[PDB]
DNA sequence: ATCAATATCCACCTGCAGATACTACCAAAAGTGTATTTGGAAACTGCTCCATCAAAAGGCATGTTCAGCTGATTCAGCTGAACATGCCTTTTGATGGAGCAGTTTCCAAATACACTTTTGGTAGTATCTGCAGGTGGATATTGAT
DNA sequence: ATCAATATCCACCTGCAGATACTACCAAAAGTGTATTTGGAAACTGCTCCATCAAAAGGCATGTTCAGCTGAATCAGCTGAACATGCCTTTTGATGGAGCAGTTTCCAAATACACTTTTGGTAGTATCTGCAGGTGGATATTGAT
């Protein structure tokens, strides 16, 4: 026996994927191909988004992701922000950013 | 001391909400104001939740059942489960 | 005998509260805020910890963006103070109203 | 007792792969989960709706493709649609 | 000649019922049949949604049900429901 | 002999509405009381609408209900406009509303 | 020799644009548009008439709500003329960035 | 076909007029000058947004024409659900 | 400018809440081999309607003119920021019991299948009618004075 | 106020587009009836984890003081509205084929069912550690002068 994953390359459940799609009334049927694809698809954002988050640790001299650091990952980056533009992220605070006619004068 | 629950949402909260949102400044009638708002945004999200609760027959609002309001709202939130 | 100028605590607080992410409405108060507007809904109803604390994280979600959005409106007024109209344009114009 | 399944560990797995040396908080892996689950929805979502127009029985990866495209950004779509392809492809030929 | 359909004569005998000597363009009665579909659609989404929350597998009058107080505002849910059950209720006594 | 329809009491076609349940895949089963209560409201709300719109019709002399009069029943009704209120009714125009501080004078 | 006052013009036509429904862009410009839009994207495309009258009516509906949102906010900066600022102050706070 | 006309800077039949209708109808009483390069920028990015969407519906099917569904269908993506032309 | 009050910075230390590690475990997916059912590309062709040409209906471009709006300047006064802490509300932690969730049962209701009937669509050719768009004719609105 | 230029509102009419009509027909419906499968309510019940509350923590209601913001008043410069004017571009109505969409055959592919192997969630007990929270002292920032 070989996972289907491991077939894939992937670190993401192609079985578990294949499943959640027939018992999600999406369709009558399900090609083969699809949840592999679906999986490859989850596993390349998951991966996207835990590089920067990671690199927003570091930032912060830290080794431990928190969702601070998925905030600071997500609202830095146009296309993940867009995205996920209707999502709150629990515990995540907001960017620094203040408007400029609110500085004092030089 | 009796009191209203909508006015425990106090001054220097509302204040601290405000500044995380980058406000310098602030016109005294903004907490009776954001009280309004805060109050309406409750109702809709809860009414939901438990019209959700009612449909599992329980007597217990869930996080998910709060998670599956927030998404029909329009606000997905991330964190609590779904 | 020192005092700080109007504003600079307030851009402090900015810069402290834009840092952190605690939630920054007591617990309580809300809890009671919370159950209070359920009841008119149902009653006899009881509430799971982390039901409550997903109300309040969205709620306070909720409430910081529409200052943002506030705020712009009071600038674009030309002013550095928001009011309830910044407050209602911003609904407005969010389709809320 | 019942068993409540996660995407958590693949999740990790994946961090490891990007950063060998950091770790992740409880928190911080809910949100991950959420996330899988919301995009998967979303796409599959979208899917549905395509086999459906096009009266069509089936869910076919050109449906998760053209899914794929139409909700995400411009070169997050690109690079996820060339990992979807690549991955159908290198499974395919494993026999 | 593949054959189109439309709740277009239902539409039509419920506007009867209404204004006897009123008449509808084709146009308005596009829109309606649009607006059919779509209340139908969003109806169906919500229910589809509720019983995946709770592990059903069946939609029920009672899915439908809870699908319009989510779905409507205030009264017109308050009156779709009386009418709904009161048609249900109808309907099973009528056998 | 009878329609699910006359035995529900319902101009609106349970039939019709079993059908489009099935397959749009919403759920494995669907029971038989949903056909039927969704029929009714499908008739209630469309009943609703049109009484208001055959008013506007009234309202502007004409006997033929078309989009405008749609739009004006739709946008002069708190309910239906927060039901549609992200959806357009084409060839339906807007209300008329002019705001105060572009009137003449003072 | 005689003339209305700037304005009154303007409130004419107001009321009559608000009183009817037809489509205020001109019908080929538009459609020139469009396909010049969409050979961008993707050559040799044919468009159903009704599918450039959907467009059309979906993007005269956009853009008149923008306008109204636009000019609630230039009223909200106490003027009467709208300018880009406005319009940019509305898309913000839609969501449209 | 023998030649296929070149199209551009379509964007400008967008005329000046057929703007200041739709700010009318928009209840729009002054406008400065700057408007209407604005208003075509956004006008822009709204149809291409749609457009693009369509096509991707059209290519789905394997089509060379983009039908009033496929249109339909975008828009109602996007969050801008039209009735009159068959959803 | 200088001077000082206070906020902010960095380094180092430390206990434990919250992370990773672990093995049993077992149960429930996921994968493997066999037999069944079904979907949708390819091949073909009717035929709708899209692209592409010429004539008629009226909206667009452009320059001129000046009304009145915008945005700068100034300024008085009102209103929100900052401030000190005892005081009262929230937080933290300790403990019964509601209820939610796990499990098993059994039946009313749902799926399946197979004639049997009804009906909702279209198509062909006809037949009717609401109203849009023309006219002229009587009353409102607007702006000069 | 008065006069008058211009828009607006009626009312009445008339062709004809587009709507209501109807008779023929039919394929795809919905309906009816009988056979077989099972989902979920229903009922008992075990154990979280939720409401309650006492004790310990600590944030906020208070009123006073005044810096500095908001908004009214004023004004010049100039942008944008109105309009007259010349005519280019769109609109409207009538003739060729690309491609859509409807039928059918046929296998490559997904379903199903049952079986056999492993993986992933939990719990058990313990195992481990990143960092929040505290210290100290050096330096920056702000505000008074
Ligand atoms: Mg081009």
């Amino acid at each position: 026996a070989k996972t289907r994953s491991s077939r894939a390359g992937l670190q993401f459940p192609v079985g578990r994927v294949h499943r959640l799609l027939r018992k999600g009334n999406y369709a009558e049927r399900v090609g083969a191909g699809a949840p592999v694809y679906l999986a490859a698809v989850l596993e390349y954002l998951t991966a996207e988004i835990l590089e920067l988050a990671g690199n927003a640790a570091r930032d912060n001299k830290k080794t431990r992701i928190i969702p601070r650091h998925l905030q600071l990952a997500v609202r830095n980056d146009e296309e993940l922000n867009k995205l996920l533009g209707r999502v709150t992220i629990a515990q995540g605070g907001v960017l620094p950013n203040i408007q400029s006619v609110l500085l004092p004068k030089k | 001391v009796l009191r209203d629950n909508i006015q425990g949402i106090t001054k220097p909260a509302i204040r601290r909400l405000a500044r995380r949102g980058g406000v310098k400044r602030i016109s005294g009638l903004i907490y009776e104001e954001t009280r309004g708002v805060l109050k309406v945004f409750l109702e809709n999200v809860i009414r939901d939740a438990v019209t959700y609760t009612e449909h599992a027959k329980r007597k217990t609002v869930t996080a998910m059942d709060v998670v599956y309001a927030l998404k029909r709202q329009g606000r997905t939130l991330y964190g609590f489960g779904g | 005998p020192h005092r700080y100028r109007p504003g600079t605590v307030a851009l402090r607080e900015i810069r402290r509260y834009q840092k952190s992410t605690e939630l920054l409405i007591r617990k309580l108060p809300f809890q009671r805020l919370v159950r209070e507007i359920a009841q008119d809904f149902k009653t006899d109803l009881r509430f799971q910890s982390s039901a409550v604390m997903a109300l309040q994280e969205a709620s306070e979600a909720y409430l910081v963006a529409l200052f943002e959005d506030t705020n712009l409106c009071a600038i674009h007024a030309k002013r550095v103070t928001i009011m309830p109209k910044d407050i209602q344009l911003a609904r407005r114009i969010r389709g809320e109203r | 007792k019942t068993r409540k399944e996660s995407y958590a560990i693949y999740v990790y797995k994946v961090l490891k792969q990007v950063h060998p040396d950091t770790g992740i908080s409880s928190k911080a892996m809910s949100i991950m989960n959420s996330f899988v689950n919301d995009v998967f929805e979303r796409i599959a979502g979208e899917a549905s709706r395509l086999a459906h127009y096009n009266k069509r029985s089936t869910i076919t990866s050109r449906e998760i493709q053209t899914a794929v495209r139409l909700l995400l950004p411009g070169e997050l779509a690109k690079h996820a649609v060339s990992e979807g392809t690549k991955a159908v492809t290198k499974y395919t030929s494993a026999k």
